[PDB]
């Protein structure tokens, strides 16, 4: 029953800013932490960071603090990625995933959204 | 007791003229007095309390200051119902004490 | 200006003697910040 | 100056005055919050006052304030909520002042108090272990 | 709390010294009768 | 609306015992004290003492004192002076005062009563 | 003599025993008290014994003997209440001869409770204050 | 591993959990306990709330866990009731198993717990008596 539905396929302009949702079902979506990761075309998997729905509190990675935001409403169970100063090499399929979160730490990414595929050139 | 002395006991004074009143504590209140004006036969109303503060409705051309032993009413602007008996009183401790009376009267 | 009588709906009489009052609910918990320190 | 002693201005007489003298009549306030047209309008009525009258006893009890009408916890004031000086609240203001200004902020210090509460609650029981 | 009088020849008035707490009373049938009390308790000492 | 009525005037002989009432309106009669003062035909007040309604202490001017009796219902919201042993130069306009009383302290009396009349001759 | 320990009494067995055994049965008369013509005679009437019972409960809270059912408290007894000494007092008689006795001076004995404990709540905000 | 804090699982989300988890969600569940054919549905429904509420929160007071959530007593766990050991209690099961395996000695040990606040109480105002 667990599953995540994010938005639709972005195309921007570099400089432009792109918000990638997701929605979460079948499990309470303040009962575990949300990642997001990226991944390029042909390429491996980013980590981008990870948000806390219920305290709101979240975490960028050091090489993207700055840049990329997170936020969450718990009105309707969704959490929002915003990546700003998009560049050619931002594309690719951004990922929100659920952590197991088993003892209150990182354990592992169990569910997967369907992937939203961001794309950016001139 | 504590003894408490008004000057002039008798005034004269025309509409619109400054009258002032002084009010002496033989032993020292810091602020614990109040100002009270009676009319003839009638019941008293208060004026100032604190020595420094007027009580809600009194007209604002009524003022009064003074700390320790020496206080003073002034009544900026003499008015026609202004004439009446003052009375000056403190409270800071027993026993309660008024005023001899201070008496305005037109010219 | 030209008044004429009226009535009908007896709210309005009820209005006239309710006019001076209203219902409260008393809300008596609060917070409030003190050095205090448990 | 001069007095006897303290005076008693009501059930709700101080409603006017400053925090710290109305803080000296909660008792008053605290104790009268218990006690076929008009018989079934009494029935429903004072189940809805018992039910508001054990709410707030709950969420007094589950922040550690149980018995108390002045109650000290361990949440620090975030200034966010409000940013005046003690000197102009507990003197200069009533309690009706402060409950337009800070109504916005009202459950989530009630979760804190509740989670410092079970946290001490917790901290209690491994103290007492030892 | 009901309280009960276990004084037997109790006359119904004054102080009972033999007193206890029931939850409540023994089966009381609602019979309607005139002149004559119909399918009631007894006395368990004599007429009262 | 704060309002202080007494009972009306009395002549009495010397040796005898006066009671003037004194009612409020307008104000909770418990949430403040009430003075007794006197004032003689043509003459300045003269303090006897004040009352707190609510916990019944009363104080005396130190000349006064088994002499004067003072005394409240809070049923009825009033407060009764009890004068014995009257004389001639007990005559006068006897007024029942109402003190602001912030701060559990005396201020000022700023509410009278109409002034009850009692005279006292042979 | 020998014993083989306490014995229970039922709801009401120590209304007759003296106050000092009464007191040791405390407990067994308080736990009783909160538990379509018959079935309209219950819902009413379970109303009136929860808000008698949350009248108690908050009687006592508010003079900080919550959640106790012996309290001690900083009222000290004003003799003309009752002249009695302790030793025919809590030896020689039982508590509904007591109840007979001192119910002049309830209300005015609750009030200086509630205030103390107003005086009480005061002055620990004051302590912890510093 | 790293970590960001706590999470909020709800109501009951807590209930598969082990003891030591659920144990710090307490008072997740305790809040949420109080709150012309269908609107007397809710009258005595609420009704009943109330009194269920209440008589927990009467239990909880005659054992001097009055306004806690844990709550440490000084009765000793007889073993008959269990014979598991702690570690296998707080961090391999839950609680619906506990009120599986233990049904059968709750009103004794409620009893125990009532009559040791009654000894604590008395024990209490004998010592303040010196
Ligand atoms: C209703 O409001 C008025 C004014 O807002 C209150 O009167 C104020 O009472 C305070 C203390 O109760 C007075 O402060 C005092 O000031 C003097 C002189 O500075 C000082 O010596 C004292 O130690 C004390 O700090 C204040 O002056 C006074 N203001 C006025 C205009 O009278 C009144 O108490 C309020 N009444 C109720 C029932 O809340
Ligand atoms: C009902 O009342 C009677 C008396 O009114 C209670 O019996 C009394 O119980 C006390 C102590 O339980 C006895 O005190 C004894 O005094 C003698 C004095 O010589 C002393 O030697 C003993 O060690 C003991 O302290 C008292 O004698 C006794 N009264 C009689 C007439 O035997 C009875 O306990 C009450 N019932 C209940 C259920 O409380
Ligand atoms: C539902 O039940 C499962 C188990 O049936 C729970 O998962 C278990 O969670 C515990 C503690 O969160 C894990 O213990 C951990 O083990 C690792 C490796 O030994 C150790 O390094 C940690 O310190 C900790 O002791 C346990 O491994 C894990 N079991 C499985 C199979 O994943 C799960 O948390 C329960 N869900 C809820 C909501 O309570
Ligand atoms: C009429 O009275 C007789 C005698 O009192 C009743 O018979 C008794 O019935 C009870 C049943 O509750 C038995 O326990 C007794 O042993 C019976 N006693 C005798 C002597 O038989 C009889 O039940 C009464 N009948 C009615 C209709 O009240
Ligand atoms: C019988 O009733 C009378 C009525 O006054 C009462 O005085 C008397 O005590 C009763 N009998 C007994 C044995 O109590």
């Amino acid at each position: 029953q667990k599953v995540l539905v994010q938005s639709g396929a972005e195309v921007k302009k570099p400089g432009a800013s792109v918000k990638v949702s997701c929605r979460a079902f079948g499990y309470t979506f303040t009962g575990n932490p949300l990642h997001w990761v990226r991944q390029a075309p042909g390429q491996g998997l980013e980590w981008l960071g990870w948000i806390n729905p219920h305290s709101g509190d979240t975490f960028t990675s050091q090489k993207f603090q700055g840049r990329v935001y997170m936020t969450r409403d718990k009105s309707i169970n969704t959490a929002f990625l915003d990546v700003t100063r998009l560049t050619s090499d931002d594309t690719g399929i951004y990922y929100c995933a659920r952590d197991k979160y088993y003892g209150n730490e990182a354990v592992g990414m169990d569910v997967w959204g369907q992937g939203t595929s961001v794309t950016v050139s001139s | 007791d504590i003894q408490l002395t008004q000057s002039p006991s008798f005034l004269s004074a025309s509409v619109g003229d400054k009258v002032t009143i002084t009010c002496r504590a033989s032993q020292g209140v810091r602020n614990e007095l109040a100002w009270y004006q009676q009319k003839p036969g009638k019941a008293p109303n208060l004026l100032i309390y604190y020595a420094s503060t007027l009580q809600s409705g009194v007209p604002s051309r009524f003022s009064a200051t003074g700390s320790g032993t020496h206080f003073t009413l002034t009544v900026s602007s003499l008015q026609p119902e202004d004439f009446a008996t003052y009375f000056c009183q403190h409270m800071s401790s027993y026993p309660l004490t008024f005023g001899g009376g201070t008496k305005v009267e037109i010219k | 200006e030209t008044f004429r009588p009226g009535g009908g709906d007896m709210r309005d009489n009820w209005r006239s003697e309710l006019y001076k009052y209203k219902v409260v609910k008393i809300e008596p918990l609060g917070v409030a910040p003190t050095r205090c320190k448990r | 100056a001069v007095g006897i002693g303290a005076v008693f201005l009501g059930f709700l007489g101080a409603a006017g005055s400053t925090m710290g003298a109305a803080s000296m009549t909660l008792t008053v306030q605290a104790r009268n919050l218990l006690s076929t047209v008009w018989g079934i309008k009494q029935l429903q009525a004072r189940v809805l006052a018992v039910e508001r009258y054990l709410r707030d006893q709950q969420l007094l009890g589950i922040w550690g304030c149980s018995g108390k009408l002045i109650c000290c916890t361990n949440v620090p004031w975030n200034s966010s909520w409000s940013n005046r000086n003690l000197s102009e609240i507990w003197d200069n203001m009533t309690w009706l002042q402060w409950d337009k200004e800070i109504s916005n902020y009202t459950q989530i210090i009630y979760g804190l108090l509740e989670e410092s509460q079970n946290q001490q609650e917790k901290n209690e029981q491994d103290l007492l272990a030892l | 709390a009901i309280l009960k009088c276990k004084d037997k020849k109790f006359n119904g008035t004054g102080p009972c010294p033999s007193v206890s707490t029931v939850q409540c009373t023994h089966g009381i049938k609602p019979v309607v009768s005139t002149q004559l009390l119909l399918n009631g308790s007894l006395a368990e000492e004599e007429v009262m």
